[PDB]
C-alpha cells in the first residue's frame, strides 16, 4: 500500500545575482532529490533504468514544487534550501521577472491560500514522481498503479483531515497543470542560460539538461 | 547519465 | 449551479500534407469553439474581455481534447472534424512524428482504455474553460468558483455513473498536465509553421497566435 | 483581436 505517513516522512527527512544563486541550490537540491525519491514507498524496488527515467523527467517540478511550498510565509518572493529569499524585485531586475511571478501567483499564493500541509505536498510531489507518462519506462503500468495508489491514500487523507472541505483534493490535483507549465518554462531558461554560457551551471543540473 | 545512476545504485 | 446535462448539450450541439489539413481544420472549428463556449453554463455572463481572455488562454487544449476523444475508436490515427482521418505514418513523414505519438499515447489511448464519456470530455473541457490562472482576468475568484462548480458536478457525476471505479474522478483529472504540455508544444509547432510562411493559417487560426 | 469579440457579441 502507499501510506500517507511515509509519504510525510520523506518531506521530513529532507528539509534543510539570482539566477547564479538559483542554479547553485538547484544542483545542490538534485542530490537531495534523489534521498526524498528512495524514501517513497516502493519507488527503489522499480528497475533502476526508470528510477532515472522518473527523476530525469520529473525533478524540475518535483523541485519547483519544493520551493514553492517552502516559500508560503514568504511575501513576494521565495526561499531557497540554502536559505536566501529572492525577492520578485530582484528576479525582475534579472529579466526573469515574468516566469517568477507565475510561481508566486500560480504556485505560492494558491498554497498559502489552502494551507496546504506537508503531508499534501508530499503526496503532489509523490503523483509527479510516479508518472506514468515518461517515455522509455520498461513498465508504464506499475507506475500508473503507484500513482493511483497515492492519490487514493491522499483523498482519503483530505477527506479526514479536513471533511469541511469536499473539494480539496481535487483543488490540490488541478495545481498540477500549473506545474507542469511553470516547469516547461523554467526548462526553457535554463538551455537559455546554458546556451549564453556564462551562468554557472554545475554538474548534476548539466546532467538533467543533457540529452537522454 | 553517470552522476544519477551512481547515487541510486548506493 | 454547473448541471453536467448542460455541460454534456454544449458537446452534442457543436459535434460534426497533413500540416496544412490540421491548421485548416482548427481554424474552422474556432468558430465552432465559440458556439460551445457560449452553451457552457454562465460563461456568456462573464465579462466579454473576460470570454475573450479565457478562449484566447484554453483554445489551444479544448479543441486537442476535443479530437482526441473523437479519435477513440481510430486505430494509430486521429479524426478530424472535417471528416478526415490523419495516421500517425502520415505525421511522422511530414516531420511532426513525436507530437503526434504524444497525443495518441497520452491522449487518445488513455480516454480510450477508460471509454471517457461525452459528459466527462465536456465537463474537463469546461475546467480548462474556467481557468482562473488565464492572465488580465478582471476576477479570477468567479472563474475560480465557475471551476469548482464544474469538478463539484463531475466528481458526483462519475461517483453515481461509475460506482466502481473510486478513483476515476482523480484518472480524469490527472490527464489536464499532459494536456497541458501537448498544448504548449503544439503552439510552439504553430508559430514555427508560421515563421517558416508556406503553412496556410487562416484569420481566425492567425489572431489566436498574434500578440494580445 | 477582432474576429473574437465580433463572435462573443452575436
Ligand atoms: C532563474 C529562473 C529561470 C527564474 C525564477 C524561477 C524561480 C522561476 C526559477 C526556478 C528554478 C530555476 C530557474 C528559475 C532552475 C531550476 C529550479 C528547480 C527548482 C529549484 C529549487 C530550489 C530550492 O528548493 O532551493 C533551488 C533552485 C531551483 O531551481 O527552479
Ligand atoms: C501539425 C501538428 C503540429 C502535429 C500533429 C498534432 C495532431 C499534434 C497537431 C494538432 C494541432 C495542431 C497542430 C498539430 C494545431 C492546433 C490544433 C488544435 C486542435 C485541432 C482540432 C481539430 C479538430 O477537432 O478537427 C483540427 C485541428 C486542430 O489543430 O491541434
Amino acid at each position: 500500500d502507499m501510506p500517507v505517513e511515509r509519504i510525510l516522512e520523506a518531506e521530513l527527512a529532507v528539509e534543510p545575482d539570482p539566477v547564479t544563486n538559483i542554479c547553485q541550490a538547484a544542483d545542490k537540491q538534485l542530490f537531495t532529490l534523489v534521498e526524498w525519491a528512495k524514501r517513497i514507498p516502493h519507488f527503489s524496488e522499480l528497475p533502476l533504468d526508470d528510477q532515472v527515467i522518473l527523476l530525469r523527467a520529473g525533478w524540475n517540478e518535483l523541485l519547483i514544487a519544493s520551493f514553492s511550498h517552502r516559500s508560503i510565509a514568504v511575501k513576494d518572493g521565495i526561499l531557497l534550501a540554502t536559505g536566501l529569499h529572492v525577492h520578485r524585485n530582484s528576479a525582475h531586475s534579472a529579466g526573469v521577472g515574468a516566469i517568477f511571478d507565475r510561481v508566486l501567483t500560480e504556485l505560492v499564493s494558491k498554497m498559502r491560500d489552502m494551507q496546504m500541509d506537508k503531508t499534501e505536498l508530499g503526496c503532489l510531489r509523490a503523483i509527479v514522481l510516479f508518472n506514468p507518462d515518461s517515455k522509455g519506462l520498461s513498465n508504464p503500468a506499475e507506475v500508473e498503479a503507484l500513482r493511483e495508489k497515492v492519490y487514493a491514500s491522499l483523498e482519503a487523507y483530505c477527506k479526514h483531515k479536513y471533511p469541511e472541505q469536499p473539494g480539496r483534493f481535487a483543488k490540490l490535483l488541478l495545481r498540477l497543470p500549473a506545474l507542469r507549465s511553470i516547469g516547461l518554462k523554467c526548462l526553457e531558461h535554463l538551455f537559455f542560460f546554458k546556451l549564453i554560457g556564462d551562468t554557472p551551471i554545475d554538474t548534476f543540473l548539466m546532467e538533467m539538461l543533457e540529452a537522454p | 547519465h553517470k552522476i544519477l545512476h551512481r547515487l541510486l545504485q548506493d
